[PDB]
Parts: C-alpha cells; sequence; structure tokens
C-alpha cells in the first residue's frame, strides 16, 4: 500500500496467502473456512504450493506467535466470468480469535453513498526503501462510478460489477502485492468488505480513484458457495 | 451457436391478412463491408424441402409472389407476408447464414382461417380378411372440415371407449383450408364378435348437435 | 504506373511503424520519429543512440559518463519492438537491440499525443533475489517479436527471441515466453518456471529459430516460425508455434509445420504473414463465417539446404479454425513427439510441449502467379464482398490484388514503390470513409490508399472511362477516382466533356 | 438444372453406424461446398456440416464434429454423409444441399432420405380394404380406403390406380400403436353412381420390408 500508514494492531479478518512459501496477495476471512480474494492470485492449480496465514501483522509472522495460523488449501471456488473473485476454502476451519476474526458481506445488489469512508490493508508493495513488513491501511472515500470514470478521463466505463474509492486529493492505494485483498466501509457500527483489491491503472495516482470488485454485486453466487 | 428465436411459433389468419413473423437473433448478422444482413427466409411445405423466399434481410427471390418481404437489421428481423392465400399455408423458417454452424429460427406454423364448415362422417367394419387376422380395426372418417378442433366419441352396444382408438389429422388443403381426420377402433376379435352395434360419434363447431353413424355386426 | 504519395524517409533504416492517436510512430536505427498521419511530416524524433555499452556500464543508464573507452564499444540501435500501451497511461514502449533487450516507456503529457521526451522511464529492476533471471532482458539483437495484450487486468508481453549462445547468468534471453508489467512499471515478471520454452544451450548455435509474425485468436497466441525440420536436419521449414493465452505460463504448447503448395512444388519459408477477416465471396469459398480469423502467409522456396528465400514466391491461406482443428484432435500418435529442441532427442519424457510430424498443406491462392518473384510483405482487407492483398516484393514493387479460389487476377494496382526491398512491418487502418496501408522500403515510409489507387492510373476521361469495371473508376472533373472521392457534385462513368 | 439425390436412408440399430450418399447433377462439383441438413419428424432444422469436393475439407455443427464425417468422390460427384453411435434423436429426414453463389444460404435439396434408428425389426404391413357403405347416399359421395396396418418402419406410399386418381384422396399421417408398430389409412371419395362400374384399388409400397401390394376395394355382400 502506496501512501498508507502501519496498522496500529492486528486486523482479524486479513489473510496473507503465500505461494511457494512468500507472500503473494491478500484476501479476506469472510467464514471459518472462506477466504475471499482474487483470480490473479493463483499462478499455479496445485494446492500444495498455496497457504493461509491468519492473525498476523508482520508479513513474515516476526512477533507473531501465540495468534498466528497456519492453514492449507483444499479447494479455488473462481468467481463468475469477468468477476476475478476466488472463494478459497480452507482444509481445516480457522478457529475464530481476538486476532482471528470474520467480516460480514454486503446486501446483496447494495448501494453505498459517495463519500462513505473506507479503508484498504495490505502487505504490499510502498515504495519504501525498508519496508518494516506492517500490515498498512489506506483511507480512501467512496466514489460514484459516473464520477469515477470522469476522474479516469473517458478511458474507461464501469460495469456494476465494479466500484470506486479513492482519496481526495493525494494519491494513494493498493498495489502489487496488495491484490485480492479488501476494501472495507462502515457505514453503521459494522464493517463489511464492500470490494476487493484488483490490479488497477497505476499505483496511489492523485485525483484517481481506484476501481474495485463489487461484493455486493456477487453477493449471491457467494452466499451459495459459503453455506 | 448464434441463436435464432422465432416468434409466434403458431398463428391462424384469414385469407388476404397481412401475417407478421419475427425473427431475433443472439447477435448481429450485418456485414459491415456491404451493409448486407446475412439472414434468410425460407418456407416449407409438407414433405418437401425448404424453399428460399428472401435472402440478405429483405432481397426476395426471383419467381417469389411479390406479397412476401423481408425487412429487419441487426438482431432484429420480419417476415411480412400480406394478403395471405391458402397455399401460404406453410411452416416459415428464419435462418442465418453468417457464421458456421448455421442455425434455423424454431420456425412458425401458420394456418388459414375460413369459414366453419362441418365433416362428413363415415364408418367401416374390420374386413373379414382381418378377422382372419385375430383382430378387428374400426374406421371412422372424417371428411373435409374446418376447424381441426373436432371430437369423436366411439361407442359399442352404446358403451364409450377410453384409450382402445386413436387418430391422425391430415395438413391443412392448400386450397380448402379444411382437414380431414382418422380415428380407428381396435378390439381382439372375441370382444369384438362379442358386441352388436358399434358407432362413431362426432361433435364439430359445425354440426348443430353431434352426428352419428353406425352399423350392426 | 508512378504515383506521387504521401511519404518519408528517415535520417537511417526503419524497423517498426506504429499508429496511435492520429500520429505514426518509426522505430528507426538509433532514432523513433514521430510523424503527422496526414501528411507523413516529422513532428519529432527521439535519439536513441548510438549508445555505449560495456560489461561495467549498467543497463537503463548512460556510461556517457564514463566514456572513458576503457572497454567502451559504441552500438546503433536497432528498433526490435514498439508498443503503445493506453491501458496504463499512455505511452509508447519501445525495445532496442542494446543494453541486454532493455525496454524505455515514453509517457505522453496529457495534451501532447506526439511528445515522447518529456517522460522516458528506462524499465529495469536489479533481480531481487538470488536470481540468474531477467525479465527485463526483453528483446533479443537476432531477432523478436513482441505480442502485446491486456490479460487479468495485466498488461502481458508474449516473446519470440533468436537466441545464440553468447549470454550470462543475468541476461539470458528466451526463445518464446510470457511475462507481465508489474503496476509500478518498474519492471516485468515471469510468474511460473514454464513461462518460457528455450532451445536447450546445447542447440543454441546449431538450431536457430527466426519468429515471423506473432497474434492472438481465439482464446489462443500464436507464433509463426522459421526454423529447421529437424534437430539436425539441413533443410527449414515453416511452423506455426500455438498456447494458451495466460500469463502465468505457457500452455498446451505445440509447434505444427506448415507446408504452402502449388500443384508438389513446396514454398517452405514464410516471408510474411497477415490476420484479418474474409470478404464475402472468399468466405464462401473457403468454407468461413464472415466471423473467422483468416491466416494469410506469403511463403517462398529456400534454395538447397538453405533458409535463404529463393525468388519463388505462393500465398496460402490458413482458416484459424481449420488451423485449431488440427491442433484439437491429435489422431494418429506417430505424428506427434515431444518438443525436440527443448527437452533432448533421448530424453525421458520422448504439462509437456510437444510437436507435430507431418505438415499442414495449403494450395497456392494466387495459382503459381509468383512463382518467378519474391514476395516480402503482405496486408489484407475486405472492400465489399471482395478480399484484397496488400504485396511487396523485394524489389520493390507494391501490388494490390483481389484474391479468389475461382480464377487468378492481375493486380489492379502494380508499381515500383522503391529500389529497396519491401518490408514485411506493414500497417492497415481503416479511417471509416477512406483507408491506407503503411508500408516501408529502406528508410522511407509511403502511405497508400487502400482502394482509390487504381483509378490514379489513368491520366485521361476516356482511359479513364475504359477501366475495367470492378475498379469502379470515374472521371471527376480533372481526374480518375472512384465516386467516393469526388468533392465536384459530378462524377462519371459515360461522359467525356470536351478538353 | 441443379439435382440433389439422396440415398442410403433406412432402419439402422442405436449404437450403428450408416452412410448417406448425396450425387449430384448440374455444375461443376468441385467449385462448392456440399451442406447436409437434417430434420426428426415434425421438427425444426438442424444444420449437419458441410464438404469441399476440390481438397476434403469439412465443417461440422460442434453437436457432430466427433461422431460424423463427411466424404467425397469427385470422379462419381458424388458426396457421402458418414454417421456412427447412432442413437434415437438422430432418426430424422436427411437433406443434401448447395448455393447458386455466396449471397445465398441453400438454393437447391434434395428429397432427403428418412434415417430411423430404432432396435425393431423390419416387418411389412398387412393391406384390408375400407369397402364403401351399402346405404352410400345414391346420386351422391361415397367413401372407400385401404387400411395399412402394421408395418416397421416409415415409410409407406399410398397411390390409388396407379397415380390415376388423386382427387379426393386424404392418404392420412401413420400413427404408432402400442406395439410400436406403423399402422395408417387411406380414404378417397367418390360418386355412389360409380360404385360396381369404376375398380378401386389401393397401390402400397413399404420399400424397408420390400413389400408391394395392390389391394382392390369393393363393395361387400
Ligand atoms: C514524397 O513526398 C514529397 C513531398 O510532398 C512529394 O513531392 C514526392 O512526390 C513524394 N514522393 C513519392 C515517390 O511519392
Amino acid at each position: 500500500v502506496v501512501n498508507g500508514i502501519p496498522t496500529r494492531t492486528n486486523i482479524g479478518w486479513m489473510v496473507s496467502l503465500r505461494y511457494r512459501n512468500k507472500h503473494i496477495c491478500g484476501g479476506s476471512l469472510i467464514k471459518e473456512s472462506w477466504v475471499l480474494t482474487a483470480r490473479q492470485c493463483f499462478p499455479s492449480r496445485d494446492l500444495k504450493d498455496y497457504e493461509a496465514w491468519l492473525g498476523i501483522h508482520d508479513v513474515h509472522g516476526r512477533g507473531d506467535e501465540k495468534c498466528k495460523q497456519v492453514l492449507n488449501v483444499s479447494q479455488l471456488v473462481y468467481g463468475p466470468e469477468g468477476s476475478d473473485l476466488v472463494l478459497m476454502k480452507l482444509a481445516r476451519p480457522a478457529v475464530l480469535d481476538d486476532f482471528v476474526s470474520t467480516i460480514d458481506l454486503p446486501n446483496y445488489g447494495s448501494t453505498i453513498p459517495e463519500k462513505t469512508s473506507c479503508s484498504v490493508y495490505g502487505w504490499g508493495y510502498t515504495g519504501l526503501i525498508n519496508y518494516d513488513g506492517l500490515l498498512r491501511v489506506a483511507h480512501l472515500y467512496i466514489m460514484g462510478n459516473e464520477k469515477c470514470s470522469q476522474h479516469h478521463r473517458g478511458k474507461v466505463t464501469l460495469n456494476e460489477s465494479e466500484i470506486c474509492a479513492g482519496a481526495e486529493k493525494i494519491g494513494s492505494g493498493p498495489c502489487e502485492g496488495d491484490y485480492g485483498g479488501p476494501l472495507v466501509c462502515e457505514q453503521h457500527k459494522m464493517r463489511m468488505v464492500l470490494g476487493v483489491i484488483v490490479p488497477g491503472r497505476g499505483c496511489a495516482i492523485p485525483n484517481r480513484p481506484g476501481i474495485f470488485v463489487r461484493v455486493a454485486y456477487y453477493a449471491k453466487w457467494i452466499h451459495k458457495i459459503i453455506l | 451457436d448464434i441463436q435464432m428465436t422465432q416468434s409466434p411459433s403458431s398463428l391462424s389468419a384469414s385469407v388476404g391478412d397481412r401475417v407478421t413473423i419475427t425473427c431475433k437473433s443472439s447477435q448481429s448478422l450485418l456485414y459491415t463491408s456491404s451493409q448486407k444482413n446475412y439472414l434468410a427466409w425460407y418456407q416449407q411445405k409438407p414433405g418437401k424441402a425448404p424453399k428460399l423466399l428472401i435472402y440478405w434481410a429483405s432481397t426476395r427471390e426471383s419467381g417469389v409472389p411479390s406479397r412476401f418481404s423481408g425487412s429487419g437489421s441487426g438482431t432484429d428481423f420480419t417476415l411480412t407476408i400480406s394478403s395471405l392465400q391458402p397455399e401460404d399455408f406453410a411452416t416459415y423458417y428464419c435462418q442465418q447464414y453468417y457464421a458456421y454452424p448455421w442455425t434455423f429460427g424454431q420456425g412458425t406454423k401458420v394456418e388459414i382461417k375460413r369459414t366453419v364448415a362441418a365433416p362428413s362422417v363415415f364408418i367401416f367394419p374390420p374386413s373379414d380378411e382381418q378377422l382372419k387376422s385375430g383382430t378387428a380395426s374400426v374406421v371412422c372418417l372424417l371428411n373435409n372440415f374446418y376447424p381441426r378442433e373436432a371430437k369423436v366419441q366411439w361407442k359399442v352396444d352404446n358403451a364409450l371407449q377410453s384409450g382402445n382408438s386413436q387418430e391422425s389429422v391430415t395438413e391443412q388443403d392448400s386450397k380448402d383450408s379444411t382437414y380431414s381426420l382418422s380415428s380407428t377402433l381396435t378390439l381382439s376379435k372375441a370382444d369384438y364378435e362379442k358386441h352388436k352395434v358399434y358407432a362413431c360419434e362426432v361433435t364439430h363447431q359445425g354440426l348443430s348437435s353431434p352426428v352419428t353413424k353406425s352399423f350392426n355386426r | 504506373m508512378k504515383y506521387q504519395l504521401p511519404n518519408f524517409t528517415a535520417e537511417t533504416p526503419i524497423q517498426n511503424v506504429i499508429l496511435h492517436e492520429h500520429h505514426i510512430f518509426l522505430g528507426a536505427t538509433n532514432y523513433i520519429y514521430v510523424l503527422n498521419e496526414e501528411d507523413l511530416q516529422k513532428v519529432a524524433e527521439y535519439k536513441t543512440g548510438p549508445v555505449l555499452e560495456h560489461p561495467d556500464c549498467f543497463p537503463c543508464q548512460d556510461c556517457s559518463s564514463k566514456a572513458n573507452l576503457s572497454g567502451g564499444v559504441w552500438k546503433d540501435n536497432i528498433n526490435m519492438a514498439l508498443v503503445v500501451d493506453t491501458y496504463y497511461d499512455d505511452q509508447l514502449i519501445s525495445c532496442g537491440s542494446v543494453n541486454r533487450g532493455t525496454c524505455q516507456r515514453h509517457v505522453f503529457p496529457h495534451n501532447h499525443t506526439a511528445d515522447i521526451q518529456s517522460e522516458v522511464h528506462c524499465i529495469f529492476s536489479p533481480q531481487i533475489e538470488e536470481p540468474s533471471q531477467c525479465p527485463d532482458c526483453v528483446v533479443s539483437a537476432l531477432g523478436a517479436k513482441v505480442l502485446s495484450s491486456v490479460k487479468d487486468r495485466f498488461i502481458n508481453f508474449f516473446v519470440g527471441n533468436t537466441i545464440n549462445s553468447s549470454y550470462f547468468p543475468d541476461h539470458p534471453l528466451h526463445s518464446i515466453s510470457v511475462r507481465r508489467l508489474k503496476e509500478t512499471k518498474d519492471g516485468f515478471m515471469f510468474l511460473t518456471d514454464q513461462s518460457y520454452i528455450d532451445v536447450l544451450p546445447e542447440f543454441r548455435d546449431s538450431y536457430p529459430i527466426k519468429y515471423v509474425h506473432a497474434f492472438e485468436s481465439n482464446n489462443f497466441i500464436y507464433f509463426l516460425t522459421v526454423q529447421r525440420e529437424t534437430l539436425d536436419a539441413q533443410t527449414f521449414h515453416t511452423r506455426i508455434i500455438r498456447f494458451c493465452s495466460i500469463n502465468s505460463g505457457l500452455h498446451s504448447y505445440m509447434e505444427m509445420p506448415l507446408e504452402c503448395i502449388l500443384t508438389k512444388e513446396v514454398f517452405n519459408i514464410l516471408q510474411a504473414a497477415y490476420v484479418s477477416k474474409p470478404g464475402a465471396q472468399l468466405a464462401r469459398q473457403i468454407g468461413a463465417s464472415l466471423n473467422d480469423d483468416i491466416l494469410f502467409g506469403v511463403f517462398a522456396q529456400s534454395k538447397p539446404d538453405s533458409a535463404e528465400p529463393m525468388d519463388r514466391s505462393a500465398m496460402c491461406a490458413f482458416p484459424i479454425k481449420y488451423v485449431n482443428d488440427f491442433f484439437n484432435k491429435i489422431v494418429n500418435k506417430n505424428n506427434v513427439r515431444c518438443l525436440q529442441h527443448f527437452y533432448g532427442p533421448n530424453h525421458e519424457h520422448c504439462e509437456y510441449r510437444t510437436e507435430f510430424t507431418t505438415a499442414l498443406q495449403r494450395v497456392d491462392l494466387f495459382m503459381g502467379q509468383f512463382s518467378e518473384v519474391l514476395l516480402t510483405s503482405i496486408s489484407t482487407f475486405i472492400k465489399g464482398d471482395l478480399t484484397i492483398a496488400n504485396l511487396g516484393t523485394s524489389e520493390g514493387r507494391f501490388m494490390q490484388v483481389v484474391v479468389s479460389r475461382s480464377g487468378p487476377s492481375t493486380p489492379h494496382v502494380n508499381f515500383l514503390l522503391d529500389s529497396h526491398p519491401v518490408s514485411p512491418e506493414v500497417i492497415v487502418e481503416h479511417t471509416l470513409n477512406n483507408g491506407y496501408t503503411l508500408v516501408i522500403t529502406g528508410k522511407k515510409i509511403t502511405k497508400i490508399p487502400l482502394n482509390g489507387l487504381g483509378c490514379r492510373h489513368f491520366q485521361s476521361c476516356s482511359q479513364c472511362l475504359s477501366a475495367p469495371p470492378f475498379v469502379q473508376c470515374g472521371w471527376c472533373h480533372d481526374k480518375c477516382v472512384r465516386s467516393e472521392e469526388c468533392l465536384s457534385g459530378t462524377w462519371t462513368q459515360q461522359i467525356c466533356l470536351p478538353a | 438444372e441443379v439435382q440433389l439425390v439422396e440415398s442410403g436412408g433406412g432402419l439402422v440399430q442405436p449404437g450403428g453406424s450408416l452412410r448417406l450418399s448425396c450425387a449430384a447433377s448440374g455444375y461443376t462439383f468441385t467449385s462448392y461446398w456440399l451442406h447436409w441438413v437434417r430434420q426428426a419428424p415434425g421438427k425444426g432444422l438442424e444444420w449437419v456440416g458441410m464438404i469441399d469436393p476440390s481438397n476434403s475439407d469439412t465443417r461440422f455443427n460442434p453437436n457432430f464434429k466427433d461422431r460424423f464425417t463427411i466424404s467425397a468422390d469427385t470422379s462419381k460427384n458424388t458426396a457421402y454423409l458418414q454417421m456412427n453411435s447412432l442413437r434415437a434423436e438422430d432418426t430424422a429426414v436427411y437433406y443434401c444441399a448447395t448455393y447458386r453463389s455466396y449471397v445465398t444460404p441453400l438454393d437447391y435439396w434434395g428429397q432427403g432420405t428418412l434415417v430411423t434408428v430404432s432396435s425393431a425389426s423390419t416387418k411389412g404391413p398387412s393391406v384390408f380394404p375400407l369397402a364403401p357403405s351399402s346405404k352410400s347416399t345414391s346420386g351422391g359421395t361415397a367413401a372407400l380406403g385401404c387400411l395399412v396396418k402394421d408395418y416397421f418402419p416409415e415409410p409407406v406410399t399410398v397411390s390409388w390406380n396407379s397415380g390415376a386418381l388423386t382427387s379426393g384422396v386424404h392418404t392420412f399421417p401413420a400413427v404408432l400403436q402400442s406395439s410400436g408398430l406403423y399402422s395408417l389409412s387411406s380414404v378417397v371419395t367418390v360418386p355412389s353412381s360409380s360404385l360396381g362400374t369404376q375398380t378401386y384399388i389401393c397401390n402400397v409400397n413399404h420399400k424397408p420390408s420390400n413389400t408391394k401390394v395392390d389391394k382392390k376395394v369393393e363393395p361387400k355382400s
């Protein structure tokens, strides 16, 4: 995450996906046995190469001992064509904790008001000389798909399966290493994963909002899979 | 595929009427370079090859009577038949030949409405030759009637019959616009020689009240 | 036939051409030229070399600082690839022969889409791990084909490289590979160990592979190669390579030989290829959907035991669907074996990379009309129901000819474009209303109308009226042209008024 | 005139194979793709494939790409549709077809052959008279016909007086009985006055069972 801040603590629902023993992506624990994440995060069809790390603050697990959970993957259930979503099933349900926690989903088809506060989380690229490896967060605001595209210069138009968020005037947001992780928002007292981070058109460009996969659009599909 | 969706599947219209068949395709059949739509219309008479009516959406083929006309562009196409004639009873197929595999619409069955016309009813006893076989067939002929909806009830020594008969109906007649019907009662020789009166009872929109034809074994 | 058309002569030879935003970009030795689309006037130039390259001097920086000549060698920068990207902020991406085959990106400023000097970034990250890999070493000086494509929200490069064995622990190039740009834009990435299929080191010198052309279709990626029929064979042939369009790696990799023949004269060496939809008439003739991609390839006979073109040419068409049917349904095992130059001949195996034994055949569509000539370039387009090809020869001759199985056709356009061989790197642009192709010859590039040139041949109304009918020539007040080019209301195919 | 004639139609077990012929005349065989189309009894039209006689290229409806094959003999101006692993839903009328030019789809067709994929045995029909009524209105119209019963498979054809009587004829769609055997009647209306004078023979043909029958139908005693 570029121009973000370290998170002061653990984020319960954050998952680090490891390919060949290195962090490759972020993900959201939406249920004891289900992590939501992005299609781009699976270079290999062979599930032996993957591990999910939960309840970690540092991307290498340094300092996380009595909290960290390491689980194997038993299934990949790809979202509908054009969604770039994947539902990853853990070989063994995760044990919920103070450190490990699920994040709610939106209602199917629900909309979100424009200047709604949101946060992206990830252990990805930061542009730092010495990245400490602690989870990072950047605060973004929701933007209308129309108005988002007006900032995007009509170079790209948005399907109803996409959602836009960005910092008011500064450049910041997710980047390489952050994909599959959550865009989180709270209108009420509760947090929901409203979007999934997918590769964008360039990291942390000023006045240029991010495009995320709209979870509420695939909410119905997601529930079939996880219940 | 490219899916072809004809509408309606069936319609029944009067002589002289303008009929409209609709054909929608799952993607544009428009070939932009010449601005031609690769959609065609066939006419199919029973037991016959399809005949080509219209190609490139609106170009009538040689010979084809002037009253057939294609139109539409992109995904939506229309076959119109003004001044409907009796020989126009048939099934019309839209086909795209824009990409392979070539695909047709479901086809639209076109029938001719005409004034109600009562049937002539006839009855046939089994033939002695057939009785040598061990079975008896009793045939009831419903000749040249409109419309198609007709009921036939068999009666032996005055008892109604269930599931011991079958019917076929001819294709509408290209010039009369009528149908004919055939109902066969099938029975064992035993069950046949055991009864006396055999009747065929027809109900039609063309009959004041039902008509019976019968004979005695 | 003599015509004056919009043209441009560069300071040096031209390698690649790319059309973007009504500007024409030329990849040439030591320069990238930016031309106007209208008149082909130079709008700007960017000096790419020569550069001073050395063991110590490092990629994507100038060592003109220490041109001390300790071991400095000046090298001309040949353009190997030139790509436009509009997925990220609009960029020209240019990769030259020098500096380890790295690429540079020229980012257009917001309102100036012909300025490739303001923001220029050299794509390079030092291999992070302990690696012998060089994802940033893209292009080979021996010859490269770059196919750029957006997939899964990344920009992916599919690349064909001709290689030798003069190579490094870093700075290894790959024969065939897929790699993606990082969103940070500062480097490329190979995703898995299957992202590249290389000729065994043991064969890199004796088994050269040339990459003629590359394209996407049907969700597959296709490369066309020229190479030896066999590891130790003295003979050469053309192959079509197919693999799955994924970035994670090359999947379902298969190579297949392509014979273009005349009726049994084999034209075994592809010179140039173009893929397009078929015009209506031709489609019917060849069992194609107006929808279908067709590979048109001009082939030449090699001299015995050589890859050198012999001045005899044929043009065969390969429907991708047709090609795919052979890739898709294996049939006889006897036709398939382990990819001979990737695994050894005596591999245990002998994913699984495969080659076919027998060649897929087509028949010259020009009916031997070009037997005594060397075709070096080809593009293809539709006009009404017709399919037309734009051919170029080794002699600088340009021809427009109608493509059909029903009879041969004398080119309706045929003239000497230049003394120099016609380059295979061509561009077709369809200004909806009308269209042109950009053709290269040496240091000059020419803008040729796709349609009206047949007419311009006729100097007078009379000649013009006795033009063959299919050209649709007519007289507009002082010149012979097709209907659509007449701004004097009145255009005629019937009446010449007093001279 | 372009002419196309199919052949080889008939009865074939499920799982088995069958080769259809299409002999063409009146054009350069090698200059046009030869198409095959099929239609299940009373159903829509389905495109099968096509071959190019000049080089033997093929194109198939993805459905039959696996099971079907098309061949050609330039010397015979004939195309062959080869089918295998035939199943119930392949029972249909098979036409071969071609076009005048690229402007049109199919301009010419064959008559079509009937392919029946079944396990039933071939059985020739019995033909029984449908004798005209005693009380046929004198001066009015009589009815008589033929019961063509218990045969397999389709089809059967009925002419009257060797094609010489056609007016007033209704040959009905055969029906499928419970025994799995087909049966149909053919009737004709006739002036009552003509009975006893005019000879009425129904000419029935069942080529599958290779049986022809001419039954004279007359008033009974
Ligand atoms: C090249 O362009 C110039 C500049 O207009 C023109 O005068 C000349 O005739 C052109 N040359 C050719 C060969 O068309």
